[PDB]
């Protein structure tokens, strides 16, 4: 009856694992140990960024790398100045348990989301010098735990009810479901030339989409916990995850296989948020431990330590230009490192 | 012998208030500043007590030679700005009392009432109210002469009022309320759980008594024989300096002892 | 169901896999040509930096 | 967005005089608020501005101690007093909302002034006064007294149009960068006290009288005006 | 500093004080999560005062409360219920018909009680324990391995509460407040203020550094 089902996906995930052991010739270590290593990098912080007055969930930088936006607990999505510290914008949010926020690589609309199982976008270059409330995306049972923008008109949201979704903005309906995941998820990122993304859930598991078809291009598992943060290298062929059981890792797509590890024996707590530098050498990765790790992605070294929040670091950002990295906690603070 | 080295009190009781100021400041630049209310009243009630504790030698060297050697200005600035800082010392007593008993029983408009700058703002007004018996005893006062020379309050019946005033202002008052706002705190934390439960909620509730009654206690006999010897004195007519001398060096005890009570006692500081 | 969850996996099961010693060349070669663009690599000078 | 200016007839003399404004569809309260008059056979002249929440008021050199401006926001409406009036006041009044974030469009709405007949500064300089232009590529020069490139490398230059018979309309602000509403076939360029707006394919609606205002300080200064004709 | 960038940092005054004076709005509310089950008897309760998440405001005696219900969430409480760290106090909605009535019903409640009072989140956070169908247990009879005790009224639902209340382990910090519910009286939101009050007060020692 159903005996041939669960014998036949064990034999060709056992030849899938054979395939890759396979194709294991060497290590990233192993290559990269004839590095000369990048050092100490004593970033320092070069704005503070006062105005919220509860825990900060989420922000995202924009395309110009002067412009940030910022979702916290108090209902307030605040657009401000990076090089000035100018609050540009302060949006009440209808729902103030939100826990992603996302800014349009236009910079005409902002997209905010958490416990509401509601995908809002705001209009910001619009007339009657306010801004007001474009779009409400409904259809998922979860809660929204990330959501990127593609176009004006294409979004992209991971939800708890295991699936993501891909919406078209002006019909406001599910133009694709993503589905195949066990647990919640609760990271997303998208890949440079906007064709793929990977998305990583509580199952242990990241999953490599092709927005096109719909369908799981890659499904990669080596993770213990639940993998809460994700993000591609600036190729756009890897990846790297960080996870509660205190550890980043970096896959490959085209090899199919986990690449590095990042992680300390004198490190128990999970991670929150991790992102990449410009050129991909440097990895940051925010902790529970309240303060931000900064490991060199080639060689699984801390090269540094941004240690300005006295609270549980929450979300990170990285300029289009590489400049400085924001860093956003539960103090009520957010902060610009360079 | 004499009864003047057992005023060596006046060394002790000297300084150890500054001592008990000078780590008090430190508690607000290595801990929470400004975030609550009790700090700051914290902070204005130790700069009032170390002011108060200044004016240690202008009172020893009038006991040990039976003048004031200095100079008329000398003789204004140190009169004012000891009546100055001890207004201040016990306004701001009143106001933690006060505060309190807000927060315990009136906790749902302490909600609104116990907010930093409401707290900055009463502690300027009681800081203006001090200023008036400060500019009141810089133009209201002087040395006198009779061979010694002698500092007090010169202008008679005029002198009957400014001491009953400062009898009733700085003393009755402040002890009558903070008794009422203490009673009724301890009335309050009486039916509160987490308080009057078992283990060791009685022995918390018992510690917080503790507290309330020491406080009234240091207050009260650290306030009253100066309080009594000059109305006794300025109404009735060699142990009358020395029994005087005893009573301020009590006066002083209080500055001693007041950042002990309101600083170390306090649970928030670690 | 059980077949349609065998059936995706078996499709993602043949794919086109190099090694990972090529994987890792490209990751040092995309570092290495985008090394002098990184701001946060070497401390720019407080001319040319906006912070 | 509606901004209608009334109070305006004639006046003797001595006297004084209240205009009003009345803002529609648009948040009031969020905008900076700008009168601007033009003399009846002259170019533009700024009056006077007022911040949003009224903190910052600020007059020109030449209505001071005399002109009064103030908004009420629960209502919506703009006032300016005049007191002791000259016959140097005889102009329309326009009604400007401008707003000032990073990256924000301020003199982009102008309102239908209303008429008024009373019977060290930086210097903007257009110095044509007439262009003949049909389908052809024109330009138009405006230079100016100091350099408009601030030290954050923004170039504080607004390039306006006015059609005859209607109020002007914000074409380029800062130098560059064009508006809303606005076709691509407007261009501006300049560097440090030289500037120019190049229109190719010129067609109808680019009849009128184009100006060039600097806002790097108070009082803000037009030039003369550059008018193009068939 | 330019003449825009001048009104643009009065701009960003502007939006600070209207932030401050919104958050001291926010900060004279009391927030409260409802985290029963939806055979327990959340939404009678919210109702009795007068999909996704759902968040209802009403002032009690110069007390506005935020009553959050998150009965609607299939994901996994864990990666949720750090969004409520700070909440004045739990209330926890409990069926007395329950261990007869559909399955596992009784086991669940208390698995989510001992989930909820012994989280590491709520670990000074006092629970109001609402037990409902108070008429309805002196009708439905325990009578189901345990119990060794009669089968009469006025002692099943102090063995319900004591069995709810053995659950609390790491005592001497945090209260249960436990509540038969009346659903015709008022007497479910004085309870709810009082409790709040008695929170306050352990608060306000602690702000003033006598506890
Ligand atoms: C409330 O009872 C009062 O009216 N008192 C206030 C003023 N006091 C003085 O002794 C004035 C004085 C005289 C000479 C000199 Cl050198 C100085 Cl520094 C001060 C008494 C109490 N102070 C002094 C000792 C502690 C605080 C009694």
């Amino acid at each position: 009856e159903l005996d041939q089902l669960r014998q036949e996906a064990e034999q060709l995930k056992n030849q899938i694992r054979d395939a890759r052991k396979a194709c294991a010739d060497a290590t990233l270590s192993q290559i990269t140990n004839n590095i000369d290593p990048v050092g100490r990098i004593q970033m320092r912080t070069r704005r503070t960024l006062r105005g919220h007055l509860a825990k900060i969930y989420a922000m995202h930088w924009g395309t110009d790398s002067r412009l940030l936006v910022s979702a916290s607990q108090d209902g307030k999505l605040i657009i401000w100045d990076s090089y000035t510290t100018n609050k540009v914008h302060a949006i009440p949010l209808r729902s103030s348990w939100v826990m992603t926020c996302a800014y349009a690589p236009s910079g005409n609309y902002v997209a905010c989301g958490g416990l509401d199982n509601i995908c809002s976008i705001y209009n910001l270059k619009t007339r009657e010098g306010n801004v007001r409330v474009s779009r409400e995306l409904a259809g998922h049972t979860g809660y929204l735990s990330c959501c990127r923008f593609l176009d004006d008109n294409q979004i992209v949201t991971s939800s708890g009810d295991t699936t993501c979704a891909l919406w078209d903005i002006e019909t406001g309906q599910q133009t694709t479901t993503f589905t195949g995941h066990t647990g919640d998820v609760m990271s997303l990122s998208l890949a440079p030339d906007t064709r793929l993304f990977v998305s990583g859930a509580c199952d242990a598991s990241a999953k490599l989409w092709d927005v096109r078809e719909g369908m799981c291009r890659q499904t990669f598992t080596g993770h213990e916990s639940d993998i809460n943060a994700i993000c591609f290298f600036p190729n756009g062929n890897a990846f790297a995850t960080g996870s509660d059981d205190a550890t980043c890792r970096l896959f490959d797509l085209r090899a199919d296989q986990e690449l590095m590890t990042y992680s300390h024996d004198n490190i128990i707590c999970g991670i929150t948020s991790v992102s990449f530098s410009k050129s991909g050498r440097l990895l940051l990765a925010g902790y529970d431990d309240f303060n931000c790790n900064v490991w060199d992605a080639l060689k699984a070294d801390r090269a540094g330590v941004l240690a300005g929040h006295d609270n549980r670091v929450s979300c990170l950002g990285v300029t289009d230009d590489g400049m400085a990295v924001a860093t956003g906690s539960w103090d009520s603070f957010l902060k610009i490192w360079n | 012998a004499i009864p003047v080295i057992i005023t060596a009190v006046y060394s002790v009781v000297f300084v150890v208030g500054l001592v008990g100021n000078s780590l008090v400041m430190f508690v607000i630049i290595r801990y929470t500043k400004m975030k609550t209310a009790t700090n700051i009243y914290i902070f204005n009630l130790a700069l009032a007590d170390a002011l108060v504790t200044t004016t240690m030698p202008f009172q020893s060297t009038v006991y040990l030679m039976n003048s004031w050697p200095f100079g008329d200005v000398l003789c204004k600035i140190v009169l004012s700005i000891d009546y100055y800082n001890m207004f201040t010392s016990i306004f701001t007593l009143t106001m933690m009392s006060v505060d309190r008993y807000i927060a315990v029983c009136h906790p749902v408009k302490a909600l609104d009432f116990r907010t930093p700058l409401k707290a900055k703002i009463i502690n300027i007004c009681i800081w203006l109210l001090s200023s008036s018996v400060g500019i009141s005893a810089i133009v209201l006062g002087g040395t006198k002469v009779r061979d010694v020379i002698e500092c007090s309050l010169q202008f008679s019946w005029w002198d009957l009022f400014m001491k009953i005033c400062v009898f009733i202002f700085a003393f009755v008052i402040p002890v009558l309320i903070i008794i009422v706002c203490y009673t009724l705190m301890i009335l309050r934390l009486k039916s509160v759980r987490l308080l009057s439960g078992s283990r060791e909620k009685d022995r918390n509730l018992r510690r917080i008594t503790r507290l309330v009654l020491v406080v009234v206690a240091v207050f009260v006999v650290c306030w009253t024989p100066i309080h009594i010897f000059i109305l006794v004195e300025a109404l009735g007519s060699t142990a009358a300096l020395s029994s005087y001398y005893f009573c301020i060096a009590l006066g002083y005890t209080n500055s001693s002892l007041n950042p002990i009570l309101y600083a170390f006692l306090d649970e928030n500081f670690k | 169901q059980a077949r349609k969850l065998v059936e995706q996996l078996k499709m993602e099961a043949n794919i086109d896999r190099i090694k990972v010693s090529k994987a890792a060349a490209d990751l040092m070669a995309y570092c290495e040509a985008h090394a002098k663009e990184d701001p946060l690599l070497t401390p720019v000078p407080a001319s040319e930096n906006p912070f | 967005v509606q901004l209608v200016e009334s109070g305006g007839g004639l006046v003797q003399p001595g006297g004084s005089r209240k205009l009003s404004c009345s803002a529609s569809g648009f948040a009031f309260s969020s905008f900076g608020m700008h009168w601007v008059r033009q003399a009846p056979e002259k170019g533009l002249e700024w009056v006077a501005y007022i911040s949003s929440g009224s903190g910052t008021i600020y007059y020109a050199d030449t209505v001071k101690g005399r002109f009064t401006i103030s908004r009420d926001d629960p209502k919506n409406t703009l006032f300016l007093q005049m007191t002791s009036l000259r016959s140097e006041d005889t102009a329309m009044y326009y009604c400007v909302r401008s707003i000032y974030y990073y990256g924000s469009s301020p003199f982009d709405f102008w309102g239908q002034g209303t008429t008024l007949t009373v019977s060290s500064d930086i210097v903007m300089t257009q110095a044509t006064s007439s262009v003949p232009v049909p389908g052809e590529s024109v330009s138009i020069s405006c230079r100016s007294s100091k350099s408009l490139l601030h030290s954050n490398g923004n170039t504080y230059l607004y390039w306006f149009l006015q059609r005859p018979g209607q109020s002007p309309q914000l074409l380029i602000y800062r130098m560059s960068n064009l508006a809303s509403g606005v076709p691509d076939r407007f261009s501006g360029s300049g560097s440090g006290t030289a500037f120019t707006l190049t229109i190719s394919r010129l067609e109808a609606e680019d009849v009128g009288v184009y100006y060039c205002m600097q806002h790097l300080e108070y009082p803000l200064t037009f030039g003369a005006g550059t008018k193009l004709e068939l | 500093v330019s003449a825009e960038d001048k009104a643009a940092a009065e701009r960003s005054k502007m939006i600070d004080k209207n932030l401050r004076e919104d958050g001291e709005k926010q900060r004279r509310e009391i927030k409260l999560l409802l985290l029963g089950t939806s055979n327990s008897g959340k939404n009678t309760i919210v109702k009795q005062m007068k999909t996704g998440i759902v968040e209802n405001k009403f002032t009690f005696k110069e007390l506005t409360f935020k009553m959050v219900d998150v009965g609607a969430q299939r994901s996994e409480r864990k990666k949720w219920i750090h969004c409520f760290e700070g909440v004045t106090a739990i209330i926890f909605c409990v069926e007395l018909s329950g261990y007869d009535l559909q399955t596992s019903r009784m086991a669940a409640s208390l698995k989510l009680f001992d989930s909820i009072c012994n989280n590491k989140w709520f670990i000074d956070t006092s629970l109001i324990l609402f037990l409902n169908k108070k008429d309805l247990l002196a009708e439905k009879i325990l009578t189901i391995p345990e119990y060794k005790g009669q089968n009469t009224y006025e002692e099943a639902a102090v063995y319900i509460q004591r069995q709810f209340e053995d659950l609390n382990r790491n005592k001497e910090t945090k209260e249960i407040y436990s509540h038969f519910t009346c659903s015709t009286d008022t007497s479910n939101i004085q309870f709810v203020f009082d409790a709040v009050t008695d929170v306050i007060i352990q608060n306000n020692l602690k702000y003033i550094g006598l506890c």
